[PDB]
């Protein structure tokens, strides 16, 4: 795979219908010793990448990122010494940021976007908060992403996303007709639960005011009788003070 | 998404020139097209209907006269004034406009 | 021509690309036998969309497109924001006033025998979410709103349906099928495409616009509809009118409130159109100098407001 190919890799991850993830870990190739890419090395038949053609690409992938991904990690943790080529720094995030801004493109993920990380890495706070509403399609079915987030400096407060099921889902729940919500989540500091702190942005009603808009949509748009959450336990507890009942491993609502 | 709609055409009909035509081209900056045949070449302007330029091929021994030879590609160049046919013979002629001067 | 008495054609189509997706936009018919043959091919080296052909009698053509976007415009408590996208036979309406469907999907669909060239929508205010479809065999199809679907076999749903689904809205049902009758019968043109920039501008009114091919000199038609009585279903659109123009027309636009019709050249003069009238005159367009207006350079997408 050479230099060209990269660049075509991702535009296709990224605009195929097929491919569209909700999240991505990016790993350079490293060559470490005792494996067949070792053995490929020493004979003179593989050569990396030079840092600044490492760099170039890295910045260009991530400016193709798309407003509802999330980017966990951008390089693998092995200690240096033992690498044989490959990656050699530490912060090959941070380099690739400076060089995107010296070219003059943008990184619009979600994890550099957010209060807390924009709050830490700059120093901004949200002013004039809006709703806003993404759909597409992927992977057969029609995803929609909602979200609370300032406009004017690009930072994100809360995000939803929803599915409506296509015709091949095998579970004995959700056939039928239902609409099943994949993720919630408000970002910023934690606060415990049962307690409020003022400078913080999570115990402020931002998660009932994505549910009522989640209810919304799946009930005169998708036209489902039915909606159901897959949470954890304490999750469960709070889908129950919503008003949901259990059913199976699911959080279940009828909507008629 | 959105969808292509034609909105205007243009047609020139009943050319006269030497034989049946075979390839043509265009020249971008002046807005002329310049059209092979069996005998030579034809320059002719499609939005004022008329025929600018005409040179033969068959009377300098370059195409034979029977009804036989081909003008395989046709391509203006820009930066000159000069077109450069290829005979299917095999030849590559550098004819010339303004005047009727081939090579 | 596998067959012995088969007459053989020739065929140009034009092809774009979505979310992955291969659509099919434009199809024109040529002949294969004949002055009609088609040489070659070829698209312009500069100018995006202009295909440039040549047949075999010494015959030469342009082609000029461009990228619209096909919308509905009405009252508020009537009208629903429609969008409608060409995919070969097929007609995909997304209605944006319930739905919001991404753009591979759609609200619902429609069928057709033949490969659809131009889609538009009906100019009346009350009445905005009526349909008009013109296909490569030159016959217009009406689909129109109604208490009762009539079920046709036509229509069908997108990712509003399913096993379980259910949505309320209203959907379209066929009401004809017209057939255009030309000036007696004629070889017509080696050219496959003679109606341009068709516009609905009334019930039973259409205007399409031609392009001549010895002065450069415009013409325009008036498509109405007869029928002595209730026969049968299909009609007849019988030209009723032309008007001739001096000139390239490249855009006509209509406002649905004021009724008011408006013309543009191929240099940048802009003209008003009077239909209802007995004269059928055309004039200048006055701005509040008492002046005529000229674009200064071609516009490719005009529109009329009240400002
Ligand atoms: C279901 C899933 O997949 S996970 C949800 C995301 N996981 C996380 O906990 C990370 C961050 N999550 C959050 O911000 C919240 O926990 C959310 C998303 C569940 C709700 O977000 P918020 O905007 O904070 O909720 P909102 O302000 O509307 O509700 C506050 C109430 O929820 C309660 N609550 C919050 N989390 C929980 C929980 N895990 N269990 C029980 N109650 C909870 C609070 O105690 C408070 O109740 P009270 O003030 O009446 O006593
Ligand atoms: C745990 C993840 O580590 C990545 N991974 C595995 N081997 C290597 C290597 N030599 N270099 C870089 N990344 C690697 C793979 O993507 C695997 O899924």
């Amino acid at each position: 795979v050479g230099l060209e190919r990269d660049i075509e890799q991702f535009t296709e991850f990224f605009e195929n219908p097929a491919f569209r993830p909700d999240g991505l870990k990016l790993y350079p190739t490293l060559v470490i010793r005792g494996t067949g890419l070792y053995e490929l090395w020493k004979s003179g038949r593989y050569k990396s990448y030079s840092p600044s053609d490492l760099v170039e690409l890295v910045a260009r992938i991530l400016a193709l990122v798309p407003p509802w991904t999330r980017v966990y990690r951008v390089q693998r943790d092995i200690p240096m010494p033992l690498v044989s080529s490959g990656v050699e720094h530490g912060n090959l995030r941070e380099l690739a940021l400076a060089r995107m801004k010296d070219l003059g493109i943008q990184c619009r993920d979600v994890r550099t976007r957010e209060v807390g990380i924009q709050e830490i890495h700059h120093k901004v706070r949200p002013y004039q908060v809006e709703l806003v509403r993404r759909d597409y399609v992927a992977n057969g079915g029609w995803e929609t992403f909602l979200s609370y987030e300032d406009p004017d400096q690009d930072i994100l407060i809360g995000l939803l996303r929803l599915r409506k099921c296509s015709e091949e889902t095998f579970r004995f729940e959700l056939g039928g007709g239902v609409s099943i919500v994949r993720e919630l989540h408000v970002y910023g500091s934690v606060v415990p639960v049962s307690s409020r702190d003022p400078t913080k942005f999570q115990h402020q009603g931002f998660g009932m005011l994505l549910m009522e808009e989640a209810e919304r949509i799946a009930r005169e748009e998708h036209g489902s009788g039915k909606i159901a959450v897959i949470s954890g336990v304490g999750t469960r507890n709070y889908y129950r003070k919503i008003g949901y009942r259990l059913q199976g491993p699911y959080m279940v609502k009828m909507l008629k | 998404m959105r969808n292509l709609k034609l909105f205007r055409t243009l047609e020139f009909r009943d050319i006269q020139g030497p034989g049946n035509p075979q390839c043509f081209s265009l020249r971008t900056e002046q807005g002329t097209v310049l059209i092979g045949s069996e005998h030579g070449l034809i320059e002719v302007d499609p939005v004022s209907r008329e025929v600018k330029n005409e040179v033969s091929l068959v009377a300098e021994g370059f195409l034979p006269e029977d009804g036989s030879g081909r003008i395989v590609g046709v391509q203006d160049l820009l930066d000159q004034e000069s077109v450069c046919v290829a005979t299917a013979s095999g030849d590559v002629i550098l004819c010339s406009l303004s005047t009727q001067q081939l090579e | 021509q596998r067959e012995e008495s088969s007459i053989p054609k020739t065929c140009v189509q034009l092809w774009t690309v979505g979310n992955y997706h291969w659509y099919l936009k434009q199809s024109l018919s040529f002949s294969t036998c004949g002055k009609s043959k088609i040489v070659s091919l070829m698209w312009d080296p500069v100018t995006p969309y202009r295909l440039h052909v040549l047949c075999q009698g010494w015959h030469y053509l342009a082609y000029d497109w461009h990228w619209t976007t096909d919308r509905s415009v009405g009252d508020n408590s009537s009208d629903l924001s429609n969008v409608a996208v060409i995919d070969g036979n097929r007609v995909l309406v997304t209605v944006f006033r319930q739905t919001v469907v991404p753009p591979p999907m759609c609200t619902y669909q429609l069928l057709f025998p033949h490969p659809v060239n131009q889609v538009t929508f009906l100019a009346h205010p009350q009445k905005s979410n009526d349909l008009a479809v013109l296909d490569a065999s030159n016959q217009i199809s009406v689909y129109k709103c109604g208490d009762c679907p009539s079920a046709d076999p036509t229509v069908k749903l997108g990712a509003v349906g399913g096993s379980g689904f259910k949505v309320c809205l209203r959907t379209p049902h066929l009401e004809k099928r017209y057939k255009i009758q030309f000036e007696n019968n004629e070889d017509q043109d080696v050219n496959p495409l003679k109606l341009g920039l068709l516009t609905w501008i009334e019930e039973d009114v259409f205007l399409a616009v031609s392009h001549s091919e010895f002065s450069p000199r415009s013409v325009i038609h008036h498509l109405t509809a007869a029928s002595s009585e209730m026969d049968e279903e299909h009609g007849q659109l019988n030209v009723s009118s032309s008007a001739a123009v001096d000139g390239v027309i490249i855009s006509l636009c209509c406002n649905s409130k004021t009724k008011s019709v408006v013309l543009q050249l191929a240099d940048g003069q802009i003209f008003k159109y009077l239909w209802e009238s007995p004269s059928l005159a055309i004039k200048p367009w006055k701005n509040s100098g008492g002046f005529p207006v000229r674009f200064p350079y071609p516009c490719t997408q005009t529109e009329l407001a009240m400002i």
